[PDB]
Order: structure tokens, then C-alpha cells, then sequence
């Protein structure tokens, strides 16, 4: 996260820390005690998918203050319409082996009901993207969990914004923009498969997934997130299934 | 009705047969007697920050 501030430890309860043989691989968002959602793109270059790991509760990297539950990722569950190395439908639904335990510091964000999260929350201007992704382009990451408040554009508004640039990949009804285009604030490295949360009356649903931009806080350009109100049913779904043998899993969509 | 500013629901809007609107709330809550709040039922419900609840 580039220009935020660190989240006050407790106040991203949801928010997943996925690691791959201990390493920092991407974020991800709680959604229930046993699901995480989180960006397909981050599981491209994975080989071992038994060391894949989820840490909820987590806040500082350097210590280990007792509130990190640690879970193995028993299942990926991707959408049959994305293509590994390219960005459209940039969404993974992952399984916990064991659920989490919810306390002060582990809370699921509410994946909302399509119709509610398309007429409504898509209007909500402000929302928040936190992780431990880098503070710079080109710069070290976060050794405590950062959060950004960023404003929502309609896409032609964003396309209309941004600066020309070639073999740039085009912004689908599967994204949608946020951001700044003044190089001062977005999300970077890292952040990827974090939640885009949005408030509204009391309560924070899950609106976006950190998947993309050109390079951090670029001036002309804003964050992309994956549009989560397009993937509402296609989740659903999956949660009512029993699981199946193997961790990756390719689901049609639709 | 839910077209217009969630059809005054809290939380989730159904549109039914002519003037007829019935809100509904995530799992983890249940609906208030005004038919549009939404109260927690459970002790960690979704999308709501325990240390900035608790004070
Ligand atoms: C879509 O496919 C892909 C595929 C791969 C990457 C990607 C490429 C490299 C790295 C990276 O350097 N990772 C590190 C470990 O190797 C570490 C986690 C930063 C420590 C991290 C990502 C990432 O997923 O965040 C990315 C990506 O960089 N996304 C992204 C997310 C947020 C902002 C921006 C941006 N504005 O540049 C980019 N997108
Ligand atoms: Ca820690």
C-alpha cells in the first residue's frame, strides 16, 4: 500500500495473509470461518501447493503476539474464464482445512447480495484496501498491515483520465477503477487478492479485490480491482458444494 | 421500491407484486419489528469491528 497508514491493529479483522513455504505471496479476504476470497493471478507460479497458507488475525511480521490463527489452504477454486498471466476474472475462492476461530481480531467481511452490492454499494464513493504489499514502487514491503481509503470511478470516467500507454490490458465489466491519479495513493506488489471493503449503514461488505495497476501510484493511472458483485453467485455456489479431491480447482462461469 | 435508496433496508431489499417491499439481513442477524434494521445474533457478525464496537 503506497500513501496509507497503518490499519490500528484489530480494525482489518478480515483481512488474510496467504504464505507459500513461509513467504509472502498475496492478501486475501475472510468471508466466513471457513472461506477466503482472494486473486487468481496469485496462484500462477504456485508448484507447491501443500505449503500454501492462510494467517488470519496477523498485524506486525516481526512478532507473533498470540492472536494469529495460521490454517493450510485445502482448496483454489478459480473461474474456468481465467487465463493464467493476463487479468480478466481475477478471482479465487479458497477453503480453509480447519475453520478459523472468530475473536476481537478474526472477522469475516459480508460478501453481499448482488443486487444490494450493484445498486447500492457501487455508489458508496469511498472504500477501504489494505496489506502488506509495498509501500513504494519498487520498495520494501509493510511489516504492519496498511489501509487506504480510495474513491471509485465509473470506467469510461477512468478510462477518460488515464494516459495512453500501448499493449496496456482494457478495463472489462469483470473490474472496476479506484484510486488516485496524482501518484500519491494506491495499493502496490503484494496487496493483490486484499479486500476492496465498503461501508454502508453500520456495517462493511466486500466490494473489490487488490488484482492489478501500471506500477504503484503512477501518475495518470488508477487501481484496478476485481468487480466481486459479478462473481456473488458463482461463490455462493461453490460454498454450498462438497469438497472435491486436489487443491486446484477450475469452476465454470457463469 | 429497492431500486430507491435500498427501498429504505438496512441491509438486503426483495421486490415483491405490486407496493410490496420485505428486507432481509446477512446470516449473523435477524431483522428488527420497523422491517428494515438489521441486529447482530451471533457474537462475531459479519463486516463489524469488535474493539470499535465494544467502545
Ligand atoms: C494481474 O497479475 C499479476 C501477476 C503478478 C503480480 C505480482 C508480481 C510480483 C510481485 C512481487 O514482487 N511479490 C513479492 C514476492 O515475490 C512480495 C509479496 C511483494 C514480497 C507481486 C505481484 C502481486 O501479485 O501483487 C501482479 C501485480 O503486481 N499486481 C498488482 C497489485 C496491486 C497494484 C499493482 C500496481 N499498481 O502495479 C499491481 N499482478
Ligand atoms: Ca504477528
Amino acid at each position: 500500500i503506497v500513501g496509507g497508514k497503518v490499519c490500528p491493529k484489530g480494525e482489518c479483522p478480515w483481512q488474510v495473509l496467504l504464505l507459500v513455504n513461509g513467504a509472502q505471496l498475496c492478501g486475501g479476504t475472510l468471508i466466513n470461518t471457513i472461506w477466503v476470497v482472494s486473486a487468481a493471478h496469485c496462484f500462477d507460479k504456485i508448484k507447491n501447493w501443500r505449503n500454501l497458507i492462510a494467517v488470519l488475525g496477523e498485524h506486525d511480521l516481526s512478532e507473533h503476539d498470540g492472536d494469529e490463527q495460521s490454517r493450510r489452504v485445502a482448496q483454489v477454486i478459480i473461474p474456468s474464464t481465467y487465463v493464467p498471466g493476463t487479468t480478466n476474472h481475477d478471482i479465487a475462492l479458497l477453503r480453509l482445512h480447519q475453520p478459523v476461530v472468530l475473536t476481537d481480531h478474526v472477522v469475516p467481511l459480508c460478501l453481499p447480495e448482488r443486487t444490494f452490492s450493484e445498486r447500492t454499494l457501487a455508489f458508496v464513493r469511498f472504500s477501504l484496501v489494505s496489506g502488506w504489499g509495498q509501500l513504494l514502487d519498487r520498495g520494501a514491503t509493510a511489516l504492519e498491515l496498511m489501509v487506504l481509503n480510495v474513491p471509485r470511478l465509473m470506467t469510461q470516467d477512468c478510462l477518460q483520465q488515464s494516459r495512453k500507454v500501448g499493449d496496456s490490458p482494457n478495463i472489462t465489466e469483470y473490474m472496476f477503477c479506484a484510486g488516485y491519479s496524482d501518484g500519491s495513493k494506491d495499493s502496490c506488489k503484494g496487496d493483490s487478492g486484499g479486500p476492496h471493503a465498503t461501508h454502508y449503514r453500520g456495517t462493511w461488505y466486500l466490494t473489490g479485490i487488490v488484482s492489478w495497476g501500471q506500477g504503484c501510484a503512477t501518475v495518470g493511472h488508477f487501481g484496478v480491482y476485481t468487480r466481486v458483485s459479478q462473481y456473488i453467485e458463482w461463490l455462493q455456489k461453490l460454498m454450498r458444494s462438497e469438497p472435491r479431491p486436489g487443491v486446484l480447482l477450475r469452476a465454470p462461469f457463469p | 421500491i429497492c431500486v430507491n435508496e435500498n427501498g429504505g433496508c438496512e441491509q438486503y431489499c426483495s421486490d415483491h407484486t405490486g407496493t410490496k417491499r420485505s428486507c432481509r439481513c446477512h446470516e449473523g442477524y435477524s431483522l428488527l419489528a420497523d422491517g428494515v434494521s438489521c441486529t447482530p445474533t451471533v457474537e462475531y457478525p459479519c463486516g463489524k469491528i469488535p474493539i470499535l464496537e465494544k467502545r
